[PDB]
């Protein structure tokens, strides 16, 4: 192909989660916020540009619950076997101290599409300006998801990506440290 | 056009 | 939270060959990870991918007003999407951000790495080459692979294993289609 587009959604039992998304050549295009019911533009610039009723998504989601009975009823209750996510920190940018860069926290590979992800400064949880991407799919029906933490590089602080999974006994954190000239 | 079409999805019955 | 856990997925696929002159569209159907039915354009019926989903299959044949809105979809929902988003996706060009810097590939060692550091590209196809004093060096070469940032943008680290000489000059180039000629980026001992 030179492209391709796909809607993708699930619907997971008993969370009762659903998502709607567009993907582009593995970019998300848009997802619907089911809760608010409104269109997020992965870029602000989408959203200028084109358009999508978000009512569309919700009467996806409805008969995508009603597949799923139908489907857990004639599976005989067969339920999903866990697959824990690889996970990989990195930043955005070569690493400059004092200068702005950005952690990124891969997470790939898993299903169910739940995850806790936690940043840790120092060992401590931070919530300053981080952001998340919401499930996306794999071309092999798992999912992967993006975190992103802005950061001011130090010889001082180090960083973990920690995250939890029904698949993973402990959770897992992956590190990161300002690189000493090697 | 400007507006994202969705495709519906069938449903068992 | 142990309690068991059941994933219904549908992907609708659109995919594109020569802009919009060849298009094949697929309505696919998952229970957790297991593909169970599909609708492909190149057929005009579903499919039961696994018996689970033999009656999806018979079922949905059966109705051939359902069957007509899948097999119009390459022109109503492919072609249509391709068209909304074009501008911004198919056309989209982001130029990489080119640095040079030494490494070591143990800590100890004098430097004995050059990373090429590749970033903020779209779309992901790149080709990134070493050279030195104007050859191109082919041996030591080691990558991250293209990595995708999760926002639209892409970045790859191409480390060169060599041992610096003075005088030395070393050159990582860069092509990519947002670029009308490689981008080249020396780095001196
Ligand atoms: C993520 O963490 C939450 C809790 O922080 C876990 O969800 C459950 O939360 C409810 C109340 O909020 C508790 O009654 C349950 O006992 C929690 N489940 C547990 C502890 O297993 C959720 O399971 C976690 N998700 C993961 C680890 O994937
Ligand atoms: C569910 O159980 C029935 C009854 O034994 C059986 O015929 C069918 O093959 C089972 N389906 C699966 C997916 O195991
Ligand atoms: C691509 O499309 C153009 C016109 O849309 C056509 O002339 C050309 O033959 C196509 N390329 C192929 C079929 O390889």
């Amino acid at each position: 192909e030179e492209h391709v587009i796909i809607q993708a959604e699930f619907y997971l039992n008993p969370d009762q989660s659903g998502e709607f998304m567009f993907d582009f050549d593995g970019d998300e295009i848009f997802h619907v916020d089911m809760a608010k019911k409104e269109t997020v533009w992965r870029l602000e610039e989408f959203g200028r540009f084109a358009s999508f009723e978000a009512q569309g998504a919700l009467a996806n989601i409805a008969v995508d619950k009603a597949n799923l009975e139908i489907m857990t009823k004639r599976s005989n209750y067969t339920p999903i076997t866990n697959v824990p996510p690889e996970v990989t920190v990195l930043t955005n940018s070569p690493v400059e101290l004092r200068e702005p860069n950005v952690l990124i926290c891969f997470i790939d590979k898993f299903t169910p599409p739940v995850v806790n992800v936690t940043w840790l400064r120092n060992g401590k949880p931070v919530t300053t300006g981080v952001s998340e991407t919401v499930f996306l799919p794999r071309e092999d029906h798992l999912f992967r998801k993006f975190h992103y933490l802005p950061f001011l590089p130090s010889t001082e602080d180090v960083y973990d990506c920690r995250v939890e999974h029904w698949g993973l006994d402990e959770p897992l954190l992956k590190h990161w440290e300002f690189d000493t000239s090697g | 056009a400007t507006e994202y079409r969705v495709r519906v999805n069938s449903a068992y019955q | 939270d142990t309690r068991p856990r059941f994933l219904e997925q549908v992907k609708h696929e659109c995919h594109f060959f020569n802009g919009t002159e060849r298009v094949r569209f697929l309505d696919r159907y998952f229970y957790h990870q297991e593909e169970y039915v599909r609708f492909d354009s190149d057929v005009g019926e579903y499919r039961a991918v696994t018996e689970l989903g033999r009656p999806d299959a018979e079922y949905w044949n059966s109705q051939k007003d359902l069957l007509e809105q899948k097999r119009a979809a390459v022109d109503t929902y492919c072609r249509h999407n391709y068209g909304v988003g074009e501008s911004f996706t198919v056309q989209r060009r982001v130029y990489p951000e080119v640095t040079v810097y030494p490494a070591k590939t143990q800590p100890l060692q004098h430097h004995n790495l050059l990373v090429c550091s590749v970033n903020g590209f779209y779309p992901g196809s790149i080709e990134v080459r070493w050279f030195r004093n104007g050859q191109e060096e082919k041996t030591g070469v080691v990558s991250t692979g293209l990595i995708q940032n999760g926002d639209w943008t892409f970045q790859t680290l191409v480390m060169l294993e060599t041992v610096p000489r003075s005088g030395e000059v070393y050159t990582c180039q860069v092509e990519h289609p947002s670029l009308t000629s490689p981008l080249t980026v020396e780095w001196r001992a």
